[PDB]
């Protein structure tokens, strides 16, 4: 049985980055 | 004075990391669990002779200098580590395979207790 | 007992206290006179940082003593 | 205590006598120069940097 | 009383100090004090800056222990710089220049302790090539804004240049604080220790390097100018009875005469004239 | 909000995982008792 098959794909999760907080508490 | 200076920099937040490789020219390559890779030319506050590959380590977020070795076992996940019970099967529950249990007892149970019989006979058990 | 508190800006501020007074009471006096929260004040005498658990009868202070004040400066 | 840490990557092709194209492990690629006294002869494509 | 369009004079030395220190700890924020004099009712002069022990991190800073600060004034005072502090400064590694909500809580103590103390902010990695991103601010109290009263007073030198940035305008600009104009009063004497100094020479004015390094340069430039000229000849033989508007129409690039023909001439003239003159001087100054 | 995996006992250092971020060593805040913090449950965490 020869192969000419194909497949799907899962995503790349790593996308987040930190951001400067801007809380205003006296 | 120097000890006081070093006390402050050891703040609590650390990042778990694994040293993939080590080189003398004292320098180390770390992958950190954020999935980042960094070279560093100096190890910092741990004995470079004490470090070895595959050691877990806690690292500073911004500078990747080592702060603690974290040798405390916090590896993998809990499995098989239940002390709830020794298993409960008895040989009386088994049919037919008497020769297999005999060979198994020979292959494990006696070595586990009679290593000296092998040593003074001059043989190495499996 | 009259005392003098200096500061890094040259501001000088006299104050009257009694040696039974505890340090946090002094920081409260500073707060009410100046208008500054007690957390933010830090106090120095003769090169030692003072501490709340102690009276001015401790640290053997006398009148006309020159204390220094420094701010809890932070950023982020 | 004052060290900094550094990025690990690989040299792609060389581009000009002072310009190289390099790529991070999982970041984007970059165009960069090479430091003083760095013996550029060693900077074969594929070397670790 | 109320404030107006005033000013801040910072010495050259303090600027170098701030830039240097800010760039040193680059992955983390840094902060320090600054010393000067309230010379009159509306200018402020800052002379010197010094750092202090600090527990830096990639987004914030705190100062470690006070005794250091109390001491260093008393040291400096006995070698001729008695000025008290006038304000403080810190740095933003990669972001815009503006105040965080914690900087307000810091600042209020200085303002409560001294009436005019400015706050200064520096960006060390946007100041990359030929400009500096440095700025100075002060607070506006909340209740006054609700009342009809506006922050300041007006005379005509308010409006030059001082267009606020949109990035800063997103945060509490005006609403919470206002910018102050800054300028660098570089007095005399320190002027010359820079202008007449960072670049100079003496005997370098009389050096020849007359070997092949010269002849080879000539025989590169003339060689390529041969082809430049042939190109220009072809590029003008068209002589079509059209109109130079149509020439501009199709004009896109490589306008031979101006684009290339002339700079080669200027370079060749410069080099050869200077060389021959220097040789003619040395032939007489030495025996 | 995150979870905790291995609570050090009598040793105030805790370990946490964001399940999307990495694992950090962290501690408690000022007002919370250190008793009712049984290991293996969801907790709220400061951003800084």
């Amino acid at each position: 049985q020869p192969s000419g098959n194909t497949s799907s794909s899962a995503l790349m999760q790593g996308q987040r980055a930190p951001q400067k907080p801007s809380q205003n508490l006296v | 004075e120097n000890s006081e200076k070093i006390k402050v920099n050891k703040t609590l937040p650390y990042l778990v990391s694994n040293v993939i490789e080590l080189l003398d020219v004292k320098c180390a390559v770390i992958k950190t669990s954020t999935r980042q890779t960094y070279f560093l030319p100096v190890i910092g506050l741990v004995d470079a002779e004490k470090l070895k590959p595959g050691d877990l380590v806690g690292v500073n977020k911004d500078s990747y200098l080592i702060l603690e070795t974290l040798p405390t076992e916090y590896d993998s996940r809990v499995k098989a580590m239940e002390v709830d019970e020794r298993p409960t099967e008895q040989y009386s529950d088994i049919g037919g395979l008497d020769k297999q249990i005999q060979e198994l007892v020979e292959a494990i149970v006696l070595p586990m207790n009679h290593k000296e019989k092998f040593e003074n006979l001059g043989i190495q058990p499996p | 007992m009259q005392i003098f508190v200096k500061t890094l800006t040259g501001k000088t501020i006299t104050l009257e206290v009694e040696p039974s007074d505890t340090i946090e009471n002094v920081k409260a006096k500073i707060q009410d006179k100046e208008g500054i929260p007690p957390d933010q004040q830090r106090l120095i005498f003769a090169g030692k940082q003072l501490e709340d658990g102690r009276t001015l009868s401790d640290y053997n202070i006398q009148r006309e003593s020159t204390l220094h004040l420094v701010l809890r400066l932070r950023g982020g | 205590l004052q060290s900094v840490g550094q990025i690990v990557g690989e040299v792609l092709k060389q581009l000009t006598e002072e310009k190289f194209i390099v790529k991070a492990t999982n970041g984007p690629r970059y165009v960069v120069g090479c430091r003083r006294q760095l013996d550029k002869s060693k900077l074969k494509p594929g070397t670790r940097v | 009383a109320v404030d107006t369009a005033e000013q801040v004079y910072i010495s050259s030395l303090a600027l170098l100090k701030m830039l240097k220190h800010g760039r040193a700890g680059v992955p983390m924020e840094v902060m320090g004090l600054m010393l000067g004099e309230f010379v009159d009712d509306y200018t402020v002069r800052v002379i010197d800056v010094f750092a202090m022990p600090q527990s830096g991190t990639g987004v914030s800073v705190e100062a470690v222990d006070p005794v250091f600060q109390a001491k260093m004034l008393d040291m400096l005072k006995q070698t001729g710089r008695p000025e008290m502090v006038v304000g403080w400064y810190h740095s933003h590694p990669g972001f815009g220049c503006w105040l965080s909500g914690v900087d307000i809580n810091t600042q209020q103590s200085f303002e409560a302790l001294s009436e005019r103390a400015v706050a200064v902010v520096v960006d060390p990695i946007q100041s990359v090539k030929g400009k500096v991103v440095i700025d100075a601010f002060r607070l506006i109290n909340a209740n006054m804004m609700v009342l009809g009263h506006e922050p300041r007073q007006t005379t005509s030198n308010l409006g030059h240049l001082n267009k606020p940035s949109i990035q800063a305008l997103i945060h509490g600009l005006n609403r919470h604080y206002y910018s102050i104009t800054i300028n660098y009063r570089k007095n005399e004497l320190e002027q010359k220790m820079l202008l007449n100094l960072h670049k100079k020479s003496w005997m370098e004015g009389l050096t020849l390097q007359d070997y092949s390094e010269h002849c080879k340069h000539n025989e590169s430039v003339v060689k390529e100018m041969l082809e430049l000229a042939k190109n220009y000849n072809k590029a003008v033989e068209e002589e079509d009875k059209m109109t130079p508007e149509q020439l501009a129409i199709k004009n896109v690039g490589k306008q031979d005469p101006k684009r290339h023909l002339e700079e080669h001439v200027d370079v060749l003239m410069t080099s050869n004239i200077v060389q021959c003159l220097a040789a003619m001087l040395d032939t007489v100054v030495f025996k | 909000c995150t979870k905790i995996i291995n609570a050090d006992s009598e040793d105030p250092k805790y370990i946490i995982n964001v399940k999307q971020f990495a694992k950090f060593v962290v501690d408690l805040s000022d007002q919370v008792a250190p008793t009712d913090i049984e290991e293996g449950m969801r907790v709220g965490v400061d951003r800084n």
